[PDB]
């Protein structure tokens, strides 16, 4: 119901589902926060539907943004710093991420940024934060926000026997950012060009299971529940990530992304988020089991 | 606020450090009951020129005594273990030549200017925060905090006249004195252009908002800097 | 006399049944008695003691806590939010003759006490102020924006008459309009009066400028604000960029400016301080308790008191005791000194957190924000060098150039947190060399010529070149830094993410137990509580100077002389007297740690213990071996020292059984105290006396 006009790539609408649905933000005993929002990133070559997800998923959600990579003012992806003339003093204009703040930021061309934004991201996506600390402003703004990047690899065409980190440009720090890495890539199949003309064409003639109101109405309802994690999903959740580490460490001598906490936390935020979508009180091994196979499939599809 | 008066009038200039003696009050010509304060000075005391006949006498005393240089060395910069030729580059610094006036009119400088780069943990920052303290008129700055009208001189709005006015810099804060340039090699080029006149000639040549003149700036540069 | 009523029950407004006669002095009765008989939980008379600390201070101003002045008296707590001025001033005089009764001197001192309300419960949003609320007690927080200087307003004026020498008598002055005599009791001349300067009484007046904070609700929208005039003692108490929580009177006045400006009868409003918090400064050393300085000293008692506050540091990050040990050192720090008066050096200790990502690094900067005082953070690009250290612009109304703190000096005696350090540029990165060393900002731009003050710990974290860390390279080799940034950082600590099964399973078994530990509903110690850390740390930051007096100075200069020697021929860079001061301000801050007045052995061997592990951790992964068997087996890795004990235990007992056949703690710790093995309590937690079959007890001391 949410991605009609996509013709396949079911995971990567699983996904972005998940995404929307998005993990229980915590905090702990001393006071410093636990990120409950997911990022999901997806890599394609400019002809693919990268950019069909982004505006699906901008078009269906409140209080979302769309934006390039590359800025369309002083201040991008993060706040940047501006003289106004009412008083030729220093203030802040706030960029996409904090007007996506409790929301979702769409980031197309996300490989393309500046150096400003490329480096306040990554206080961003973890820290929820934009610590700005320059003559006349000192701020730590909030963006507590779910990005959604769309990337493009390197030479255009996502090669297979290249690794993903080998495909783009994006830093081993900012790889680890995302919970989700997701691959589109443009095969030359007959049949899939036949559907994705008749799905373009088709849905365009339409035009004069669940609408996108009550799917709308469903989500939020569903975002205020906040699922526990039962004790059997908890020994679920330790068992396979030691398994994912330890299948990590069998190449972690070659380049490989080398999996870090921020995996773990990732596995426990899908499993919330799949717990979220069901309106379940507490995260089951089901769910466990789903949020390990899309990334595990994740860990595996980057790595190869 | 201070208001002096009489034989107070140009007992201190700026940069001095005092002690003042006075009586807080009202100047007596937001918000409505309020009156801005300041203090009448009837004493003022210079806590660090005129010197008694007895300290003459033990300068004097030290002048003669033949080991002054040694001693000299010794004193300067006393917790910093070693660095002893250093240091007696720092006395020859402090002391400093004579300047010359030739028969041509042209002035030749008196002043030593003495650069310290090296490795860093090295207390060339010790020296330049003892030399700051020692010299009889110092001021220490910080490289990358300066700025080339800083440094040299700034041309400025006064805000009650409308007019543009002079502001000394440090190199003219420091006239007959040092200047301790600290982190010296963190400037951009442009600021370190702008202390070439204030080096050699001593002097600030200025031509800014129609106002023009040349500062005297007769003073040493002790830099500090990494490789 | 004016009899006792019950209050609450009125036909006037409340304004009006305060001002009466009859119930303003049953009011002041049981303010008083209040004061005089409130207790703690425990029992404890509260405002006898806080009188106390007061008048052994000066201070001259009474807080009073709102949430428990309602527990006593109910009827108080009514009147106050809605006729706030007139039961303040009842409330002033009321404390002031119970301070004169408990200090009957105390008039000698001040004539006049002010009674502040805090933790006043109808707290309001900034822009939420309406007209509902005017002429009533509100709280609010706010980021302070501008500041006058302290000026002296009038309060009690009086006029010399015009044309004769006569005093025209007091006038109390308002915040609305300049009160006049308009014309002479002695001889009716009229108009213009000269105010009498020496008998005229003035009171401190300062007038702030409050917003929204940036990060709360001004999601791109500008930030409204307010003015508050802060009076007498609650001047110098904020300054610009402090994160306030200011209670105060929301008042009103015509101002003919706003008329004209708006073409309606629109009121001005100005708030009437009457306290003022910090949302970062939550605890101080001018309001710890008698029972909370107890029970800090008693923790101080206990052995495990180091390892209590190492494991106390960011409780939900498992494992990285090295970075928590660390980070402890800094969170207390050591102390500055300035010897023979004319050589300062810093007591403050740097740290910098280098590792691969997903180590908590950045989660540890958060941790220390939010633990302790005058924190502020930032981030690599975020930054500049100029609001790093101090930016010098044209003053908004004077319009002339005025310098303005930075980071380093809004933190001159709190913790500058930088994260993502690797990522800065250059001229932002080597702004903070003089701040880091020297502990001051020089500024020479504009005119202005001065030094600030930046007495800041800085606590950095960083990522390696190409963000993994690689064991095949030293740290200089793979960090990117340079040496004159490298070496001002006393404390070096290196984090990497390695494969190993059994570390992670015990590492996401403690991330899990976190995870639904926090719903929203490697220790082995237990922590301190964070309130208990937070009053623990503030307490020994301010009452304890720990002393340096020997320190085995053969001992410290052999390890740093071939400490320097295996450097030269490896990638990390002991800079002369910097590693040595290091580790001086580590066995202070350790020192600081067990409260200890003077430095000891054990506070030097834990700092060369620091120093010798994060060198050993900067070098190839093949070399740390040899390294590592170097310093250890010479240089002072001290562990335990149990056999000497033992053989004292079995040399007395020998002694002792042999006297016998032909109180043996005390004959142990003699011997102890003799000998220079002074920490006994190790050798009782240990093995070697106790397969000896030896035991002790505090009470009967038989063993
Ligand atoms: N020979 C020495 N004797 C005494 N103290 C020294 C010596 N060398 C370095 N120090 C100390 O090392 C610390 C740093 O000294 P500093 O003055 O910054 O040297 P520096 O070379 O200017 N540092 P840098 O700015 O990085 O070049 C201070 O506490 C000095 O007292
Ligand atoms: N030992 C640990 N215990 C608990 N949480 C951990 C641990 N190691 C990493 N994490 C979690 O990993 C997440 C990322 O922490 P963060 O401080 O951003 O890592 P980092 O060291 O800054 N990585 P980077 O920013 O790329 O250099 C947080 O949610 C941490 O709680
Ligand atoms: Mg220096
Ligand atoms: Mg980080
Ligand atoms: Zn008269």
């Amino acid at each position: 119901s949410l991605f009609p006009t996509i013709h396949g790539n079911d995971e990567v609408k699983r996904g972005v589902l998940l995404m929307l649905f998005g993990g229980v933000p915590k905090t702990t005993g001393e006071g410093t926060s636990l990120r409950g929002d997911i990022n999901v990133c997806i890599v394609g070559d400019p002809s693919t539907a990268k950019s069909q997800f982004l505006k699906h998923v901008e078009e269906f959600s409140p209080r979302a943004v769309y934006t390039s990579g590359k800025a369309s003012s002083a201040a991008g992806l993060t706040a940047a710093v501006v003289r106004d003339e009412e008083s030729h003093e220093f203030v802040i204009e706030a960029g996409a991420l904090m007007l996506a703040d409790n929301g979702v930021c769409c980031i197309d061309e996300f490989d393309k940024m500046d150096v400003r934004d490329q480096v306040a991201i990554h206080e961003a996506m973890e820290q929820q934060t934009i610590s700005i600390t320059k003559a006349g402003v000192k701020a730590t703004l909030n963006a507590r926000t779910s990005i959604l990047a769309a990337a493009n690899p390197i030479s255009g065409h996502y090669d297979r026997s290249k690794s993903l980190k080998q495909n783009i440009n994006l830093s081993a720090p900012i790889m680890s950012r995302f919970d989700l890495f997701f691959i589109l890539v443009d095969e030359c199949n007959e049949v899939t060009d036949y559907a994705i003309a008749r799905r373009i064409v088709d849905l365009h003639s339409r035009i004069e299971v669940y609408s996108l109101d009550d799917i709308r109405r469903y989500l939020l309802f569903a975002r205020q529940f906040k699922p526990k994690i039962s004790k059997e999903s908890e020994d679920f959740i330790v068992e396979q990530y030691k398994h994912l580490r330890q299948r990590d460490g069998s190449g972690v001598t070659k380049s490989s992304w080398r999996i870090t906490v921020r995996q773990l936390e990732s596995m426990i935020r899908l499993s919330e988020a799949m717990a979220r979508m069901h309106c379940c009180d507490e995260v089951q091994p089901k769910h466990v089991k789903e949020a390990f196979r899309l990334l595990n499939k994740s860990i595996i599809r980057v790595e190869t | 606020q201070l208001y002096c008066d009489r034989y107070l009038c140009d007992k201190v200039v700026p940069g001095n450090r005092v002690t003042i003696m006075g009586i807080y009050s009202i100047k007596k010509f937001v918000g409505v009951g309020i009156r801005s304060s300041y203090i009448r000075v009837l004493g003022i005391q210079v806590d660090t020129g005129a010197v008694s006949p007895q300290e003459e006498e033990e300068f004097r005393r030290l002048a003669a005594l033949p080991n002054v240089y040694e001693v000299i060395s010794k004193s300067i910069a006393p917790s910093i273990f070693g660095g002893t030729d250093m240091k007696k580059a720092i006395a020859c610094l402090l002391f400093g030549g004579s300047r010359k006036r030739l028969p041509d009119g042209l002035t030749r400088r008196g002043d030593i200017n003495l650069l310290m780069l090296g490795d860093p943990g090295t207390a060339k920052s010790q020296l330049l925060k003892f030399v700051e303290k020692c010299s009889p008129i110092g001021v220490y700055t910080s490289g990358k905090g300066s700025s080339a009208a800083g440094l040299t001189a700034s041309v400025m709005r006064d805000p009650s006249s409308r007019n543009f006015i002079m502001e000394g810099g440090a190199m003219v804060l420091a006239d007959g004195g040092v200047v301790c340039i600290d982190e010296f090699d963190k400037m951009r080029e442009d600021d370190r252009v702008a202390i070439h006149e204030a080096m050699e000639q001593q002097t600030i040549s200025i031509a800014k908002a129609g106002i023009t003149t040349t500062l005297n700036s007769r003073c040493s540069v002790l830099a500090a800097a990494n490789s | 006399e004016s009899i006792e009523n019950l209050e609450d029950l009125k036909g006037h407004s409340v304004r009006e049944w305060v001002s009466m006669a009859g119930p303003r002095l049953e009011i002041h009765h049981r303010f008083k008695n209040f004061l005089r008989t409130h207790v703690d939980s425990h029992g404890h008379n509260v405002f006898k003691e806080r009188i106390s600390d007061m008048c052994k201070e000066n201070r001259e101003s009474l807080v009073v806590n709102y949430e428990d002045l309602a527990a006593r008296e109910h009827v108080l707590a009514y009147f106050l939010p809605e006729a706030p001025a007139e039961l303040l001033q009842i409330f002033d005089e009321a404390a002031l003759e119970v301070v004169l009764a408990m200090y009957p001197k105390y008039d000698r001192i001040t004539n006049h006490i002010h009674v502040r309300i805090s933790h006043l419960p109808l707290v309001e949003e900034l822009r939420s102020l309406r007209q509902l609320h005017l002429n009533q007690l509100i709280r609010t927080s706010g980021v302070v924006t501008s500041c006058t200087g302290v000026l002296p307003q009038l309060s009690m004026v009086k006029y010399n008459c015009n044309k004769c020498n006569f005093v025209l008598g007091p006038f109390c002055q308002s915040q609305n309009q300049e009160v006049k005599p308009g014309s002479c009791p002695e001889c009716q001349s009229a108009g213009p009066f000269e105010v009498n300067m020496e008998e005229t009484i003035y009171q401190n007046y300062q007038r702030i400028r409050i917003q929204e904070s940036p990060g709360k609700v001004a999601a791109g929208r500008l930030p409204r604000s307010k003015d508050a005039i802060l009076l007498a003692d609650l001047v110098d108490s904020c300054k610009p960029g402090d994160e306030i929580e200011l209670t105060g009177i929301y008042h009103n006045n015509y101002d003919g400016s706003l008329n004209t400006a708006n073409g309606f009868p629109v009121f001005a409003t100005v708030i009437l301080a009457n306290h003022v918090a910090k949302k970062d400064n939550k605890v101080a050393v001018g309001e710890l308790t008698d029972e909370d300085v107890k029970m800090i000293t008693s923790l101080s008692k206990d052995q495990q008191i180091g390892e209590k506050i190492f494991a106390s540091i960011a409780p939900s990050i498992y494992g990285h005791e090295d970075i928590k040990r660390g980070l402890a050192l800094a969170l207390f720090g050591g102390e500055p000194k300035n010897p023979g008066g004319k050589h300062k050096v810093r007591g403050d200790i740097n740290v910098l957190l280098c590792g691969d990502p997903g180590t908590a690094k950045s989660q540890f900067l958060k941790y220390i924000e939010k633990v302790s005082s005058r924190a502020i953070f930032t981030t690599g690009q975020g930054a500049s060098a100029v609001g790093l250290t101090a930016y010098v612009q044209r003053h908004p109304v004077s319009r002339e150039w005025t310098l303005e703190a930075g980071a380093l000096v809004l933190a001159d005696r709190g913790v500058c947190l930088i994260d993502e350090f690797d990522k800065m540029n250059d001229q932002d990165r080597t702004s903070i060399h003089e701040a880091m060393e020297q502990q001051s900002i020089s500024i020479s731009k504009a005119g202005i010529v001065t030094s600030l003050q930046a007495r800041c710990t800085v606590i950095a974290a960083a990522n390696p070149i190409g963000g993994r860390y690689d064991p095949s390279l030293t740290f200089s080799e793979n960090v990117d830094l340079t040496e004159p940034i490298i070496s001002r950082f006393d404390i070096l600590c290196v984090v990497r993410d390695t494969v190993d099964p059994v570390q992670d399973e015990m590492l996401a078994r403690f991330v899990v137990g976190s995870h639904v530990r926090h719903h929203p509903s490697t220790y082995g110690v237990e922590p301190l509580p964070q309130e208990v850390l937070k009053k623990y740390i503030i307490y020994a930051k301010e009452r304890v100077h720990p002393k340096l007096n020997q320190m085995d100075q053969d001992k410290v200069a052999k390890m740093y002389s071939d400490l320097r020697k295996e450097s030269m021929a490896t990638g990390s860079i002991p800079i002369t007297v910097r590693h040595i001061e290091s580790m001086i301000r580590m066995a202070e801050a350790h020192a600081r740690i067990h409260l200890r007045d003077y430095v000891i052995e054990d506070d030097v061997n834990m700092a060369i213990r620091v120093m010798l592990e994060s060198f050993i951790d900067t070098q190839k992964f093949s070399v740390m071996r040899s390294m590592r068997k170097t310093f250890a087996r010479y240089l002072s890795f001290r562990r335990d020292n149990n056999e000497l004990l033992l053989f004292i235990l079995k040399q007395l007992v020998a002694e002792q059984v042999t006297y016998q056949r032909n109180v043996p703690e005390k004959d142990l710790v003699d011997k102890a105290r003799q000998i220079n093995i002074h920490n006994l309590s190790a050798f009782y937690d240990s093995e070697l006396f106790r397969m000896n079959k030896f035991s002790h007890d505090l009470k009967r001391k038989m063993i």
